[PDB]
RNA sequence: CUGCCGAAGUUUCCGGAUAGCAGAAACUCAGAUCAGUUUUAUGAGUAUGUAAAAUGAGAGUUUCUAGUGGGCCAUUUUUGGUAAGCAGAACUGGCGAUGCGGGAUGAACCGAACGUGAGGUUAAGGUGCCGGAAUGUACGCUCAUCAGACGAAAAGGUGUUAGUUCAUGAACUAGCCCUGGGCGCUUAAGCGUACUACCCAUACCUCACCGUCUGGGUUAGCUUUGAGAAGCUCAGACGAGUAGGCAGGCGUGGAGGUUUGUGACGAAGCCUUGGGCGUGAGCCUGGGUCGAACAGCCUCUAGU
RNA sequence: CUCUGAACCUGUGGUAGGUCAGCAUCAGUUUUCGGGGGCGGAAAAAGAAUAAGGGAAGGUGGCGUGUUUAUAGCCUUGUUGUAAUACGUCCACUGGGGACUGAGGACUGCGGCUUCGUGCCAAGGAUGCUGACAUAAUGGU
């Protein structure tokens, strides 16, 4: 048993068997749109931009 | 599993080149300021384990059989079920009346040997 | 754990190496 | 590269103090591990505050708001040298207060063979003013008429066939 | 970039050691060298710098003098001369003072590397290795520095038949309408 | 006579070898044209061969070869490695190779 | 394990997620955010045995 | 011949009894302890000590039983010094039993500690040529006619580069230059700093193989047959070595047994750039020479 | 009658063994370019760009002197629809090139496809398709 150790990150197939997960992933979600709202108050620039 | 040698040099004992009363069997050395022994650059390789061969492959001739000495047709006989392991190898003081008779018989039972053509001439 | 560091009544010196 | 970082960091409160005071600091590390070193080694020898009983508060890297405007930095650096003790003030004319310190970095360190650790800034500043300008070499580069040929020109395939122009 | 059977190098304005470490590196590549013009090499550094160098030189072995001998010698050093390897490599060097017959007549190509104008910060005091052999004992600086001109005047009387010649082809070039009209490859 | 030479011209410098130490099982080849690492990418792979001639007319040739592959760039000039099937002769320093275009990948 | 890798996968996201949310609104507040000290840490030796 | 284990090189009394280091045997023992380790806080005086937390490892033994009873390189702390060096204690480790990359070369400097190999990647050092690797990028100092790269030293510099202070100047500060491995190099191939590329160790990683150690499996011996159970099989880790200890083997003379063994159709020996086997001691064999005896296996023996 | 792959004629039927070499599908290790996509920062800073003011390395006008957009514009400031980009980080996102290795040897196992499959698969270690040679190829001394 296990005569040859397989890369999960490279072999797709013993990472389906490690990992009974990687079928529903879903890594690039968008949480971002065009409206982010720029969230730095003119009290923490005037102290950033001090000096 | 084909056979491979970690090494196909001799190990010559230290200084048998210069002299000729030092034999090239090897002899492990004992001096302490000897740098062979203390296994410096540039100088001899000693006997390690590391340099033996593998189990499988152990005894096996180029040809992956194992040569089986052989001083009568009785020992022929015993490689019928070996054939495909072992060829068979008649010694050196087996007259060549004696070595005819062992070569006819190990052609029949598909032995290969060593040296099947010693001592002997031919005649078509 | 964290925590938040309130900066009312506490602003910041800027700090200089002394001469 | 080196890079600007605002730090603010205060001592861990404790029944003493409730409530300490805020010190904060714009000092140039490559990294934000240097930073935050250089930052307690100065707290502790310009305040007296032990890293041990002191906590970084914020960390915030600063870009350079006009890195393509050309501006004169004068840098105030102390010295720590065989003697120890110097004060040098020097004016770099460049685009970003990064390049002014890593000027300042390269020249002291050649003429002077000093060290990162050696050098500590009190303080840099931008001239705004042609006449606070006080080096001559920057104030010829505020010359309404610079021109001046191009210099260090010096321009595997050897065996060129022909010999260079070098020139215009 | 690419080799020759044999390169001629003119050495007029190249440094002594740059010139002879990319020559040293070439004979040791398996290519045949031949530096004309050896006088003309260049030495970093004022005139008596190189005089008390070579004066110490001359208290130390055979000393020579010929300019040839001097950048020989400097390849030389930068090979390993007591292999079969060095020595080989040694005897595929040709350096000579002025360019002789056979390469007067050959193209000559310069290293970049080892140039002078590129190397050289201007304003360097530098001393020439034939003005320097010239005191030391070389004896035969004016008659080569007289024969350079009849060489150079009958090079520069080639060049202008040569030029000459080609304004024919040039003329002849746009004259042709099939120059231009298939001249969008580039060429 | 300049419709041949499928092949690129080449120049065995040395083994791979350290200041004191030589490895012949691998080669130093100098490829020419190829004037940096990223270009050296290009013959990774590709068929090497060192030609010479012996005195006996044996196969009814007087020419035989060592073949060989390019197998990793060396340093930053352009310079490659090289394992021939057997390893080649020390006297073959500055001698010339022929790298072919076989193995391609254009 | 899906359902035991899925939530220890979503509560990695809402604690990364969360870290950048806090200090946002501490930046743009006025007040600074200390994040919690690292408890986990990874040692690589990088001298030999000599 | 190979394999495995492996010191001490010195406390104490005083040639030894020791102890200690390294092994064997007889044990018991994880629901238990041990530690060239760090702690918590308070006890005493940041250090020091404490009982009970973190980390790692299963540990404690009792008996006897080989070898050693020095030094060197010195570092550091340190005492006296004395023209000045230097000497004296302890401490610290290394060399001593240790090969390898670098250091131009090198017994003690920087890396790194070793089975046989393939590939990859590095350390210390380096990438002008010798020499494997950028005659790389960016910013500075210097031109030395005794550069630099590795006390005559105080000063002198109508030698400078940058800056500080007072303020037209004056001095001051710091750094380069002068006077007092080879070839070669000079906006470097010197020195300082920053940044990417690259070179390669017996080191690191992955794989194969050798051996040792440790753990596991294996009988109504199942048509998987792989029970010389002293066999077969699975797994993981490790590999310097003097003294010393312990295993397994190779070879020689003779003896008992055995091979219903070899031999004048050629025994033994000898020669040989013939071939093969074993890590090795060694063994088998072809050809030549030669002319009467000789060998394998099990055991015994020794003028081995 | 069965059997003897028995001898030969008949087959000219069918398969054909050892060293080298090439490629393709893979697995292990590794190196080297490229294409995208999220998420962070001052929710990058800039900038294009809406715009108020100011000065000069004073432009342009006016008379080298002083100017304030002239017949250039610069900087600052809020500000025009938002951004973009760089850097950091992540993708169980993806496309190529090169090199070394092929240990093991019926079947079991863990998995993925598959309505189920003596099913198939890159899932407890390489196979498939070819080419060259005996008077040669290949290696050894």
């Amino acid at each position: 048993a296990h005569v040859q150790k397989k890369n999960p990150l490279k072999n797709k197939a013993v990472l389906s068997r490690l990992n009974p997960y990687a079928k529903a992933y879903k890594a690039n979600v968008k949480i971002n749109s065009e409206k982010t709202p720029k969230a730095a108050g003119e009290k923490f620039l005037s102290v950033l931009h001090e000096n | 599993v084909n056979i491979i040698k970690k090494r196909t040099k001799p190990f010559k004992r230290h200084q048998s080149d210069r002299f000729k009363r030092v034999g090239e069997s090897w002899r492990k050395p004992r001096g302490i300021d000897s740098c062979v022994r203390r296994r410096f650059r540039g100088t001899i390789s000693m006997p390690k384990i590391g340099y033996g061969n593998n189990k499988k492959t152990r005894y096996c001739m180029p040809n992956g059989l194992k040569a089986f000495l052989v001083r009568n047709v009785s020992d022929v006989e015993l490689l019928l079920m070996h054939n495909k392991t072992y060829a068979a190898e008649i010694a050196g003081n087996v007259s060549a009346r004696k070595r005819v008779e062992i070569v006819e018989k190990a052609r029949a039972l598909g032995v290969k040997v060593t040296n099947a053509g010693a001592k002997v001439r031919s005649q078509e | 754990k964290a925590h938040f560091v309130s900066t009312e009544n506490n602003e910041p010196v800027t700090l200089h190496p002394v001469a | 590269a080196l890079k600007e970082y605002q730090v603010v960091g205060r001592k861990v409160p404790t029944e003493h103090e409730p409530v300490p005071k805020l010190f904060r600091m714009r000092l140039f590390a490559p990294n934000e591990s240097v930073a935050k070193s250089r930052y307690w080694y100065f707290l502790k020898m310009i305040n007296k505050v032990k890293k041990a009983t002191g906590e970084i508060v914020a960390i915030n890297e600063i870009s350079e708001p006009k890195p393509l405007k050309a501006k004169v930095f004068g840098i105030w650096i102390r010295y720590d040298s065989r003697s120890g003790t110097h004060n040098m003030y020097k004016e770099f004319r460049d685009t970003t207060r990064v390049g002014a310190v890593e000027a300042m970095y390269a020249d002291m360190a050649a003429r002077h063979r000093a060290r990162f650790r050696s050098i500590r800034i009190l303080k840099v500043v931008e001239v705004e003013k042609k006449e606070d300008v006080r080096r001559n070499y920057v104030k010829q580069l505020l010359n309404p008429h610079l021109k001046f040929p191009l210099p260090h020109r010096r321009t595997k395939k050897v065996f060129a066939p022909h010999r260079p122009s070098t020139f215009y | 970039s690419e080799f020759q059977k044999v390169v001629v190098i003119d050495a007029k304005g190249h440094l002594l050691g740059r010139l002879a470490s990319v020559v040293a590196k070439q004979l040791l590549g398996g290519q045949k060298v031949v530096v004309v013009r050896c006088e003309e090499l260049n030495i970093s550094g004022h005139f008596f710098r190189n005089k008390l160098k070579y004066l110490a030189y001359l208290r130390k072995a055979f000393h020579f003098r010929a300019p040839s001998r001097i950048f020989q010698k400097a390849v030389r050093g930068m090979l390993p001369h007591k292999t079969a390897r060095g020595q080989a490599a040694l005897e595929h060097l040709q350096a000579v003072e002025g360019i002789p017959p056979p390469f007067d007549k050959q193209k000559r190509v310069v290293v970049p590397a080892a140039l002078r104008v590129l190397r050289l910060k201007p304003g360097r005091k530098y001393c020439t290795v034939g003005r320097l052999s010239s005191e030391v004992g070389w004896k035969y600086n004016d008659i080569v520095a007289k024969l350079e001109e009849r060489r150079k005047v009958k090079s520069a009387a080639f060049y202008q038949a040569k030029l000459a010649k080609q304004k024919k082809i040039a003329s002849a070039k746009e004259a042709s309408p099939v120059n231009q009209k298939l001249s969008q490859f580039g060429y | 006579a300049q419709g041949h030479r499928l092949y690129v011209k080449a120049k065995h410098l040395s083994f791979q070898r350290s200041k004191h130490v030589i490895h012949p099982g691998t080669s130093i080849v100098k490829i020419e044209g190829c004037d940096s690492k990223e270009e050296a990418q290009f013959y990774l792979g590709k068929r090497v061969c060192y030609v010479y001639k012996s005195s006996k007319a044996v196969r009814g040739s007087k020419i035989r070869v060592i073949w060989g592959t390019i197998a990793r760039p060396h340093g930053n000039s352009g310079a490659v490695r090289a394992r021939f099937v057997h390893n080649l002769p020390a006297k073959t320093f500055g001698s010339s190779l022929r790298v072919m275009l076989y193995p391609s990948n254009i | 394990i899906a359902k035991r890798a899925e939530a220890y996968e979503a509560e990695y996201r809402a604690a990364e997620r969360e870290q950048i949310e806090l200090a946002r609104k501490a930046r743009a507040e006025g007040n600074y955010f200390v994040p919690h000290e690292p408890k986990l840490i990874f040692v690589v030796r990088i001298r030999g045995i000599n």
